[PDB]
């Protein structure tokens, strides 16, 4: 909800599907450099922790 | 007389062939025949780099350096025409071979100096009147030193000469004048000089060996910074044949 | 003093035609009959002072000279650019598909 | 064949585009394959001499059978997808290929791994069972309750 | 084995709640920034050094080159409403590949 | 008692603050060597020619990195799988240029961590416990082996092992996607179900136990004071916990056997993570993720793209850009 | 869109005589192309020589011209370099070299016509994707 | 480098021998329950 | 490296302020009648 | 471990806190100009 | 000049005629360039503002203005007074939204 | 200054590990 | 004004370090029986 609401439209929300979600991950790497984000890194620590 | 398997991993593959102490003969030059160097090998034993002191006054000296790229430095399998000139001097004109090695050496204190150690397009001539090649023969010549990286090479920000970005894309609104030397890649081509001093001759086989000294510029990183002056000393081996 | 010599070259006939002195060998595929046999001879025997000096490569057959004449209009020559000819780049310039 | 002088061709990095030295000096193929210079195979050894790959043999002695074999082996590299689409991961569908070597290496790694786990599982259990505590700790006789405190 | 251990079962179970719950909450905050393109995209000091010094390279600059590849290669099919046409010659690509 | 017997007694003693043990005799020096070299290299190591193209990559703090960008960089592609200890180098300068620290670190770390796993078996035996904690640790241990050893072996180079650094890890992940389409591999998919599921069941179990703690404290005290280390009685009501969860889903979806419950908590993330490790370890031999590129075709033969094809476009970007000066020939075959 | 007789009508020779391939012919061609050729020519490129593709415009400028059934069938019997100067059966799959390229051993004239027809029809369907390489995936 | 090599080889051998002779020194009996 | 000139004070106060808060609380818990 | 009988409680009364904070804050007010220079 | 969408930290330089047909660009690989400013003789003329009535034809200069045109209208900036680093920041609109969400 | 900062924080963490292990509140059965 | 950029951190720690030492000591005095 929040993410696509900040962007141009719902088009940029995740689509509900397996490969569509993988696409969403890779979009976030290429456009947002999301792996560099310390809030993502804390998420990683919580999930793997 | 050794096979690959005898040699693999010993370090011997980076060494030029040698001649016995008895090889102090004379290889006749028949002014009527055509000749070739069927194999030239150059094995550096020392890389010296000229220091760049703070005031030009006091001559800057060449100082020893530490090789960091391992036994990957020799030039070999080089061949070409060995001309007999009007005055009886010989002129070697390099045609082809493994005639370059990238090399990194390190100055005291850690500064790394990459260079393209090379004899590309070597033209080297002896003294006049070489009726026989002997341990008194010398070759003196010039060669070309193209840019250490070739035109496709991209820097760590993706900028290049024949490919790549032509600006600092991570600084989209930066003024561009101050980054022009980093942004606009340039391809060096300079001259080096070499002398080959013949110390051993096998008059029977047509093999000669000796020491060399060459002088050339180091990498300029496609125009990003000033190159350094390098002096390479080592040993060489050549086999001469009727062409 | 700071110009990209490859981009500059694009503003000369190099950018319009096959430059016999600089262009990578795969360009000769754009026209009938030039690749690989004549392409190899042309690169091997460069540089040329004018396009028509390409007809003078030693050992060309009579049919080769005729194929060459038919394609002179697609050729140019410009000064040899070190950046384009070093590295064996005329024979493989790092581009595939 | 096009005219390149492969021995003197400098690539973008300064290393030879086709041919370079291994860290001990042997002449080997260039590009990423520098890591694979320990490779030996019958289609290639005829080109090798005491110094490594021999520029003269490369220039004069490569047979069409060697060319054929190299093309065949390049285009049957052991890369492909789980559904047997041969090629790199970005390849389009067309070629139905996964190398038997990939099949046999992957299967045996998986089996060898689970067998190490079975080893640990059964070795641990056989020690516990031989000692008489494989079913748990005796409440009336808990070994740690008879040990001094760590601190 | 590890130097520390739980001694309190209630704390142990509360920590099992705390850890993954807190992690997910933090990841959500980051995504709220990305809604605005308020990314941790760059380290400015890295970019100033790299722009001035073409021999300076880190894993951080290496990843940005990969991102630039991703955006150029994926955007035309992934964002069809943009009607992107990126001529072959503008696509970022390393040597050969 | 013999000198040797007294030492064996000390090594295997249940009363050392940290257990030593025979695995410990190998673990301690190897982990200390890996750690010391890691910390000095992460701070002070000069740039490393990871890809064997004389293009050195800076990993250390003093050479311009921060915590996020810094790494101990993998050893040179020129080295391949060759063993490169310090004494095979002509000098420490050469060893540093070529990524010697990375080999020293990873090999000592993998030995020391293997011995960590043995040590967990060993102490359990000394204490009269059941033996399989070490089996749960074999899941992250197998994953470390996959990225530092099995992947390099398959690809023919330690230059392709995971870098020892945060941004370097992301680099490894992105290149792996480009080269293996790992997202489309069912063992990585099992890995994800393992770690997302692990996190979900962690939160679940914690919340259910915490929900049912027996009242033993007043409002001004932390409930944690209601449990005393070593008390005999259970500190929560598992029947109440089950009564809640059984109604949340349906009765049969809930565990009231705490042993089955705790087994499930062990097995779910451990099995999933074994499969993650086996993903990396079999993509090591290039049996790669599912490839549905152009799988869907219309009546004429036009390709109708799916999300797989969009993934493929992102993978292509990663592929063509990575190690931009390293490839001279058209296929990346390792 | 459909695979129509029109789509399936391709040059038989350089004089512009056409042949209308059957669907079975098209499909046999695709299948045989995968069997014998796709290891190097997937999608119309050439993995061991990327300079030469199987685009129709490229085939047209080959010597002898290869943009027709008969030209392609002839290539498959006796392949030459792009300028027609050298015969290359020793390093390229052909009927003449079926002894060393055994997948060519049992191919009939009808089989070669089919592979040729696949090569000429595929770009009519795929456009610049055929012979385009990864840029067009 | 030669001196370093010998030193590390000695060190490694020393520890490896501890591990082996260690686990040979009646290890099954070092548990709190049945000792034969 | 041309880092942000407030990064040092921000990191220092980030560490110091909450760590001091915890230290204050811990020491005054220890000093309570045991 | 047996308890150490040399341990003593430590005190800082409220006046001492105030006197001490005043010393530090005024020293900072005085020295800060020199630190900025 | 094709404008940069907000999504992109960097963006290529591509020029199209009024029907959206590509007519020029700044190539990355040069060896197969067809649309370079040098091949296509691209020039730029300014109307209004400080450069009104001026025309540039030197291709590095024309390419520099084209790189600016991906951002929309082109401005002169004082980058010295604050030692500006050339990297875009958000406005209070962006900061407010972030903190409140 | 940045390097000092990162190493300082790291060093403090290692110090904390030492106190947390060797100067822990001891577990006591009551 | 072109001040020393370490002036701010020098001043901030000069205040905070001894102030917090005092606060720690005061508070644990108050909490004594
Ligand atoms: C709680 C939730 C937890 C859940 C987490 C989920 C993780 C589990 C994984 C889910 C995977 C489901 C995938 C279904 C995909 C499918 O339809 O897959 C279809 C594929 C075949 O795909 C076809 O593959 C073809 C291959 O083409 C190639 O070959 C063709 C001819 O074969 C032509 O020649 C063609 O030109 C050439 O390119 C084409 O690509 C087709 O378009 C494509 O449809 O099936 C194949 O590959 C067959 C092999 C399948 C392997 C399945 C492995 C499953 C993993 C093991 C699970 C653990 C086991 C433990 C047991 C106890
Ligand atoms: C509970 C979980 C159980 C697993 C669920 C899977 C069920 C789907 C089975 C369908 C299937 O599999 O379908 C696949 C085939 C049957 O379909 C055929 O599959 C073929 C697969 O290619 C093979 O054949 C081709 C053509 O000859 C080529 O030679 C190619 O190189 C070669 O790989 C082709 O695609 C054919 O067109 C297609 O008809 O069944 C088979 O193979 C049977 C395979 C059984 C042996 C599996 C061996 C696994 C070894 C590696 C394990 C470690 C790593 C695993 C990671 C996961
Ligand atoms: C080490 C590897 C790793 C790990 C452990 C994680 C972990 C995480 N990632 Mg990151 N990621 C990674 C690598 C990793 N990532 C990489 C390398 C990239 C490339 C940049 C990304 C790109 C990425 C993106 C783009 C996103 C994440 C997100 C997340 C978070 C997802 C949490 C979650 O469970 O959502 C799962 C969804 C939920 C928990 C929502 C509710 C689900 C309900 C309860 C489901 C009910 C289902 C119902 C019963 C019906 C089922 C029907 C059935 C048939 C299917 C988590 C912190 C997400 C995030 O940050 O979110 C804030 C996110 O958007 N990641
Ligand atoms: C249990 C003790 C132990 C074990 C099993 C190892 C094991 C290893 N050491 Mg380490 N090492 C140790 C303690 C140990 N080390 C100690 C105490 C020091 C300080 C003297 C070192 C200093 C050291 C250096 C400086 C190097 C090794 C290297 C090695 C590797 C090769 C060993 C070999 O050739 O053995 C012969 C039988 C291997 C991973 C080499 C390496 O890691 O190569 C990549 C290497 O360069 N060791
Ligand atoms: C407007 C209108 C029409 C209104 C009408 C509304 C109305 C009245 C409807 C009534 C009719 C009706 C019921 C219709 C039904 C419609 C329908 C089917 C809707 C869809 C609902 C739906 C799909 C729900 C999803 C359910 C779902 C996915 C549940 C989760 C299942 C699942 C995967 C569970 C995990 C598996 C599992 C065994 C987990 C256990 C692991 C775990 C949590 C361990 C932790 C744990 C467990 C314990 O156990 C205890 C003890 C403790 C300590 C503890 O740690
Ligand atoms: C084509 C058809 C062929 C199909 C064949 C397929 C082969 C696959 C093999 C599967 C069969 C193995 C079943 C073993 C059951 C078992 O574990 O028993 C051990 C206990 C005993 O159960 C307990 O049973 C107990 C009695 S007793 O122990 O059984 O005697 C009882 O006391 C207790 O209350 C009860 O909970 O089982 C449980 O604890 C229940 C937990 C639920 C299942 C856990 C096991 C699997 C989890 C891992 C999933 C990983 C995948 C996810 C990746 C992220
Ligand atoms: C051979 C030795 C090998 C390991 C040696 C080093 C291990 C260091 C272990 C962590 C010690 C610090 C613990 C402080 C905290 C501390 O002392 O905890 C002690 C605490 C004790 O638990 P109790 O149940 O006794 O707590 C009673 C509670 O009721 C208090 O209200 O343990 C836990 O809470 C376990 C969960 C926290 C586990 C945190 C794990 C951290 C891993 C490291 C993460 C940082 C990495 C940064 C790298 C730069
Ligand atoms: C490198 C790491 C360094 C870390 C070190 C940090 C610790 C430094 C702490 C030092 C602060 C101590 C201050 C104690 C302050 C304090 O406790 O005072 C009151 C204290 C009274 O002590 P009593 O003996 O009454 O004991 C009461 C006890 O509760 C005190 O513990 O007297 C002294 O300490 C004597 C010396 C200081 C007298 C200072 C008075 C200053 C007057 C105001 C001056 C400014 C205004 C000037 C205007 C012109
Ligand atoms: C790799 C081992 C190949 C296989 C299998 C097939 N071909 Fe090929 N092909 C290959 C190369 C290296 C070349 C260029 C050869 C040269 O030096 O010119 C080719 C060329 C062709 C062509 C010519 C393309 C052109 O534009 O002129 C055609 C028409 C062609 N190949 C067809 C073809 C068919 C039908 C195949 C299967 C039976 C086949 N090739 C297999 C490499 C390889
Ligand atoms: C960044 C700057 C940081 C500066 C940090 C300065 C550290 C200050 C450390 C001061 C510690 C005081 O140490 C504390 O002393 C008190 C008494 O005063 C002890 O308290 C002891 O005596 C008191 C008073 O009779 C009893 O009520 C209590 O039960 C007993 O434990 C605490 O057990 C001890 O923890
Ligand atoms: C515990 C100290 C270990 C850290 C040693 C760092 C390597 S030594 C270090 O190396 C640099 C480059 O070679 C030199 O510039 C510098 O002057 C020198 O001190
Ligand atoms: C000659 C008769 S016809 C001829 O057949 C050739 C096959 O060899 C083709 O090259 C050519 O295009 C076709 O017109
Ligand atoms: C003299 C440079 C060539 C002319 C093209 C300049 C583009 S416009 C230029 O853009 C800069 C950002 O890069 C601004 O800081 C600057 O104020 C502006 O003059
Ligand atoms: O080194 Mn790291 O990365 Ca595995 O692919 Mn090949 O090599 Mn490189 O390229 Mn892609
Ligand atoms: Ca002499
Ligand atoms: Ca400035
Ligand atoms: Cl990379
Ligand atoms: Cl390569």
């Amino acid at each position: 909800l929040i993410y696509p609401l900040g962007q141009s439209s719902w088009f940029f929300a995740p689509s509900f599907g397996v490969a569509a979600i993988f696409r969403f991950l890779l979009f976030f790497q290429g456009f947002h450099n999301w792996t560099l984000n310390p809030f993502h890194m804390m998420g990683v620590a919580g999930v793997l922790g | 007389t050794l096979t690959y398997d005898d040699i693999v991993g010993t370090g011997l593959a980076n060494k030029c062939p040698t001649l016995d102490d008895t090889a102090r003969g004379a290889y006749p030059i028949d002014s009527s025949q055509t000749y070739r160097i069927a194999r030239l090998c150059l094995q550096p034993t020392t890389f010296l780099v000229k220091e760049e002191p703070k005031n030009k006054r006091q001559e800057a000296e060449f100082v020893p350096t530490k090789l960091v790229t391992r036994e990957t430095t020799s030039l070999d399998q080089i061949q070409g025409e060995l001309k007999v000139n009007s005055d009886g001097s010989l002129t070697f004109v390099e045609e082809d071979g493994i005639d370059f090695q990238p090399v990194t050496v390190q100055m005291a204190g850690g500064e790394r100096i990459p260079l393209l150690f090379t004899v590309k397009n070597l033209v080297a001539s002896t003294q006049p009147n070489v009726t026989s090649i002997t341990t008194s023969t010398d070759f003196k010549g010039e060669f070309n030193v193209p840019s250490y990286r070739t035109a496709n090479f991209l820097d760590p920000k993706g900028r290049g000469l024949a490919s790549g970005y032509d600006s600092a894309i991570a600084l989209p609104q930066a003024k561009e004048e101050e980054l022009a030397r980093a942004n606009v890649k340039r391809f060096s081509l300079t001259k080096g000089q070499i002398s080959l001093n013949v110390a051993k001759v096998d008059g029977r086989t047509g093999e000669i060996a000796g020491t060399f000294e060459s002088e050339q510029l180091s990498d300029d990183d496609m125009g990003a910074h000033e190159p350094h002056e390098v002096k390479i000393q080592g040993v060489f081996y050549a086999s001469i044949e009727p062409a | 003093e700071l110009v990209n010599v490859v981009d500059e070259k694009l503003g000369t006939a190099y950018g319009e035609k096959i430059d016999l002195n600089n262009t990578n060998i795969a360009a000769f595929i754009q026209y009938r009959g030039l690749y690989p046999t004549l392409a190899k001879l042309i690169v091997k025997n460069a540089p040329y002072e004018s396009v028509e000096d390409v007809l003078n490569i030693p050992g060309l057959t009579e049919r080769q000279k005729q194929i060459l004449r038919e394609n002179l209009e697609h050729f140019t020559v410009t000064e040899v650019e070190t950046a384009l000819v070093e590295g064996g780049d005329r024979y493989n310039n790092g581009l595939y598909k | 064949k096009l005219g390149a002088n492969v021995g003197s061709a400098q690539g973008p990095t300064g290393l030879g585009k086709y041919l370079m030295r291994s860290p001990t000096g042997e002449i080997i193929f260039g590009g990423e394959t520098m890591r694979f210079w320990d490779f030996r195979g019958p289609w290639l050894e005829p080109l090798r001499g005491p110094n490594g790959l021999d520029l003269n043999k490369i220039k004069n002695d490569i047979q069409p059978w060697q060319e054929r074999r190299a093309a065949e082996y390049m285009t049957h590299a052991p890369l492909g997808s789980l559904n047997s689409v041969g090629g790199v991961a970005t390849e389009i569908n067309s070629v139905n290929f996964v190398s038997p070597r990939s099949w046999l290496a992957t299967s045996h790694f998986v089996l060898a791994f689970f067998f190490l786990v079975g080893h640990l599982w059964h070795a641990g259990r056989a020690r516990a069972a031989a000692a008489g505590f494989e079913k748990g700790i005796d409440r009336e006789s808990e070994p740690v309750l008879s040990m001094p405190s760590l601190d | 084995i590890f130097g520390i251990a739980f001694s309190n079962k209630r704390w142990l179970h509360f920590f099992m709640l705390f850890v993954p719950v807190t992690g997910l909450w933090m990841s959500a905050i980051g995504v709220v920034g990305l809604a605005l393109n308020l990314r941790s995209y760059d380290f400015i000091s890295q970019e100033i050094r790299a722009a001035e010094d073409p021999e300076f390279e880190t894993f951080y600059t290496k990843n940005l080159l990969l991102n630039e590849g991703i955006r150029a290669w994926m955007a035309p099919q992934d964002q069809p409403h943009e009607n992107f046409v990126f001529p072959e010659e503008v696509l970022p690509r390393g040597n050969a590949l | 008692a013999n000198l040797w017997e007294r030492f064996c007694n000390w090594v295997t003693s249940t009363d050392n603050r940290l257990y030593v043990g025979w695995f410990g005799v190998i673990m301690i020096p190897t982990l200390l060597a890996a750690t010391i070299c890691f910390v000095i290299a992460f701070i002070a190591a000069p740039p490393v020619d990871i890809d064997g193209i004389r293009e050195p990559v800076s990993g250390s703090l003093l050479y311009g990195n921060n915590i996020i960008t810094g790494a101990v960089v993998p050893s040179s592609n020129a080295i391949g799988l060759h063993f490169y200890p310090i004494w095979e180098a002509a000098s420490l300068d050469e060893w540093l240029y070529n990524g010697g620290p990375y080999q020293l670190i990873i090999f000592h770390f993998l030995l020391g961590a293997s011995c960590y796993m043995g040590r967990q078996w060993e102490l359990s035996y000394r204490l009269g416990m059941r033996p399989w904690i070490c089996v749960a640790y074999s899941a992250p241990l197998a994953s470390a082996f996959a990225v530092f050893l099995i992947y390099p072996i398959g690809q023919g180079s330690f230059s392709d092992g995971m870098p020892l650094g945060i941004s370097g890890t992301f680099n490894f992940m992105i290149v792996f996607q480009a080269e293996h389409n790992i997202l489309m591999h069912p063992f990585h998919q099992l890995g994800v179900a393992g770690v997302f599921g692990g996190a979900l069941f962690c939160a679940m179990h914690g919340s259910l136990v915490t929900s049912s703690l027996i009242r033993e404290t007043t409002e001004t005290e932390s409930a944690n004071y209601g449990y005393k280390f070593g008390q005999e009685e259970e500190t929560y009501n598992i029947v109440a916990a089950h009564g809640y969860f059984g109604r949340l889903i349906f009765q049969y979806a809930s565990f009231n056997n705490s042993r089955s419950l705790h087994f499930f908590l062990a097995a779910w993330p451990v099995v999933g993570v074994w499969f993650a490790a086996l993903g990396i370890s079999t993509m090591a031999f290039n049996l790669n993720g599912f490839n549905f590129n152009h799988s869907v075709i219309d009546a004429k033969g036009n390709v109708i793209n799916t999300w797989a094809d969009i993934i493929n476009r992102a993978n292509l970007g990663m592929e063509v850009m990575h190690e931009r000066n390293a490839h001279n020939f058209p296929l990346d075959l390792a | 869109a459909e695979l129509t007789p029109e789509v399936l009508t391709v040059p038989l020779n350089s004089e512009g005589k056409t042949i209308t391939l059957t669907e079975k012919q098209y499909l046999e061609g695709k299948r045989l192309f995968q069997y014998a050729c796709a290891s190097c020519h997937v999608g119309g490129i050439t993995k061991t020589n990327p300079s030469l593709d199987l685009r129709t415009e490229t085939l047209a400028l080959a010597t002898p011209p290869r943009d027709n059934i008969e030209g392609l069938v002839d290539y498959m019997k006796n392949p030459t370099t792009y300028d027609g100067e050298q015969e290359i059966a020793e390093v390229h799959p052909s009927l003449r070299s079926a002894d060393i390229f055994p997948k060519m051993r049992n191919l009939t004239e009808k089989d070669l016509v089919a592979i040729a027809g696949h090569i000429l029809v595929e770009p009519k369907i795929l456009g610049d994707k055929w012979g385009g390489g990864k840029v067009y995936y | 480098m030669e001196t370093l090599k010998i030193t590390v080889y000695i060190v490694v051998t020393f520890f490896v021998l501890l591990f082996v002779f260690g686990f040979l020194s009646g290890d099954p009996a070092r548990n709190p329950k049945r000792k034969d | 490296m041309e880092v942000n000139q407030l990064g040092l004070i921000a990191t220092a106060l980030f560490v110091l302020v909450p760590s001091v808060f915890l230290i204050i609380l811990y020491v005054q818990t220890e000093s309570q009648q045991k | 471990m047996e308890p150490n009988p040399n341990r003593q409680p430590v005190e800082l009364n409220r006046t001492s806190l105030y006197l001490g904070l005043l010393l530090i804050l005024v020293l900072a007010l005085l020295f800060s100009s020199y630190f900025f220079n | 000049v094709r404008r940069m969408p907000a999504f992109f930290e960097s963006f290529p330089v591509i020029l199209t005629d009024k029907n959206g047909v590509v007519k020029a660009d700044i190539p990355f690989r040069r060896a197969e360039s067809k649309y370079s400013f040098e091949q296509q003789g691209v020039t730029v003329s300014f109307y209004g503002g400080e450069l009104n009535g001026q025309t540039f034809t030197d291709p590095p200069t024309v390419k520099s203005y084209a790189r600016k045109a991906i951002f929309g209208e082109i401005f002169e900036f004082d980058t010295e007074t604050l030692n500006s680093d050339g990297i875009f920041r958000t406005s209070p609109r962006g900061w407010f939204t972030f903190a409140h969400a | 200054m940045e390097t000092i900062t990162y190493v300082f924080i790291f060093a403090c963490i290692i110090a904390l590990f030492f106190f947390a292990i060797f100067f822990r509140e001891p577990p006591r059965i009551t």
